[PDB]
RNA sequence: AACUUCAUCUACG
């Protein structure tokens, strides 16, 4: 159920959109959850 | 004197002009009821307020 | 804001008596003597004139929205 | 097993007041006559208001409230007028209502006091007890009040605007002899106006066999109905309520049989 | 519709998608003016 | 057949 190596993060789980809903305002804009912004930062750094 | 029956109330009652204030808290603003209404997006539970 | 028609407690008309009350106060009459002259007997009716604050005069100072 | 025969003696009768005494009557009957004075005597008062233009400082429903509280002469035709619910015609008509109109504008610089005198009735018998005047609103220059009102028959149980009386003074046992009120210190208590005691005696001696009788009334009219006719109409209305009750009771007894 | 001016109290008619400025005074606060339909008030 | 969130403050028993 838990091997010590699995504690080190080699694959980051990205939660479903239900966990991080997109906050819609007037249809003019769609703010994104804090998790979405943090995941964007993680993806940017990973690509770099 | 008792308003309903007209008989004198046995205990004499303290009456006088006192200044009273109507506070902003009114029942019509506070009465509320909920039955399968709107529901939040994240928790999918009934809303607040 | 304006003198209520009818005393709350009993219902005697006190709305017609505010201007006469003010006139009698201008004459020399004390508040109690003016209230007696107007015919107000119960302290419920005397409370209506005695405690009344006439704000309609202050509100009439502002210019009307449509002239 | 039968009703007692009451007696009335009128002490004072003025255009604003009736002071009378009812003897050989029950406390319940006396109190309910007083109660009918207050709540079950029909009168005429404004209950429908339509404000065409209100530029006064007071909002529309404030003006409507004040107009409703204004008394209206209801001496004779209140018995003739029908209730709006009873009247066959839709909304209101001359038989079920009386129309009033107010068209006041303050063209002059000086503040215009809109009074009950400015209310004009379509029927002469109902007038706003003008024959000072009740002040409806004060109008600054350039402010105008225009409205149409309908006055309907009703009694004070519906709304206090339909109260025909100001203060009903009801007293029994002026000197405490039935001990219906037990004074902790009898001497401190002021004597009643109807009291027959000497100044030394604070209370009359306890009457074990006594019953409340000889009730004293002072009925003050609001001006809509004469103080005499308030009392007469109250007695007649209570009698009519009892007769209606008896009719329904007889019908239901027949149904049970 | 017709909007009464806030300051000079003169009715001016402003079309839709037009700047809210009263002619002859320039005040930028207008008021919609009372409705023609009439509401019944019970005096109660 | 139908209107987001945060945050703050202010009140309520
Ligand atoms: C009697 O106890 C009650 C309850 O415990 C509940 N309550 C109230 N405030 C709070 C709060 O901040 N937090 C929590 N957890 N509970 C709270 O309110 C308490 C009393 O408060 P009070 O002492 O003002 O009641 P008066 O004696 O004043 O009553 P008056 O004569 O005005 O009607
Ligand atoms: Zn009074
Ligand atoms: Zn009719
Ligand atoms: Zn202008």
């Amino acid at each position: 159920y838990a091997r010590p190596e699995w504690m080190i993060v080699t694959v980051l789980p990205v939660p479903p959109l239900s966990v991080r809903p997109a906050v819609v305002m007037q249809g003019s804009a769609r703010n994104q959850d804090d998790l979405t912004h943090k995941l964007a930062d993680i993806v940017k750094i990973n690509n770099q | 004197y008792n308003g309903f029956t007209g008989r004198k109330i046995t205990s004499q009652i303290f009456i006088g002009p006192t200044y009273y204030q109507r506070l902003k808290h009114m029942v019509d603003d506070k009465i509320h009821s909920r039955a399968r209404g709107p529901i939040q997006i994240l928790n999918r539970q009934p809303m607040e307020g | 804001m304006i003198i209520p028609v009818r005393c709350f407690t009993c219902g005697k008309i006190v709305g017609n008596k505010w201007e006469a009350y003010l006139g009698l106060l201008q004459a020399e009459y004390t508040e109690g003597d003016a209230l007696d002259a107007l015919g107000l007997k119960r302290y419920c009716c005397r409370r209506m004139l005695l405690a009344h604050v006439d704000l309609i005069e202050k509100l009439l100072n502002y210019a009307p929205l449509e002239k | 097993p039968y009703a007692n025969q009451p007696t009335v003696r009128i002490t004072e009768l003025t255009d604003e007041n009736v002071k009378f005494i009812i003897e050989n009557t029950d406390l319940a009957v006396a109190n309910s006559i007083r109660r009918v004075f207050i709540a079950e005597v029909p009168i005429i008062a404004i209950d429908w208001v339509q404000i065409d233009a209100n530029s006064s400082v007071l909002h529309d429903e404030f003006i409507a409230h004040r107009l409703g509280l204004i008394p209206l002469t209801s001496d004779d035709i209140v018995d003739k007028l029908q209730y709006s619910r009873d009247c066959t015609c839709e909304e209101f008509c001359p038989e079920c209502s009386v129309e009033f109109t107010l068209d006041v504008r303050c063209n002059e610089d000086q503040t215009r006091h809109v009074t009950s005198r400015d209310l004009i009735s379509n029927s002469p018998r109902v007038i706003p007890v003008t024959s000072d005047d009740i002040l409806i609103v004060k109008l600054r220059k350039g402010q105008e009040l225009r409205l149409r009102a309908y006055a309907k028959k009703g009694f004070g149980k519906e709304h206090a605007k339909w109260n025909p009386t100001a203060g009903v003074a009801f007293e029994y046992d002026p000197d405490n002899a039935l001990r219906h009120t037990v004074y902790p210190k009898p001497e401190e208590w002021p004597k009643s106006e109807y009291s027959e005691l000497d100044e030394d005696e604070s209370q009359a001696p306890y009457d074990p066999n006594g019953k409340p009788e000889r009730f004293y009334y002072n009925v003050e009219s609001c001006g809509s109905l004469r103080p005499e006719t308030i009392v007469l109409s109250a007695l007649s209305g209570l009698k009519k309520k009892l007769s209606d009750l008896q009719t329904q009771l007889s019908h239901e007894i027949q149904s049970d049989v | 519709m017709i909007y009464i001016c806030g300051e000079c109290h003169t009715e001016n008619e402003i079309k839709s998608r037009d700047p809210i400025r009263c002619r002859e005074c320039g005040y930028r606060i207008m008021y919609k003016k009372r409705t023609k339909r009439l509401v019944v008030f019970d005096a109660r």
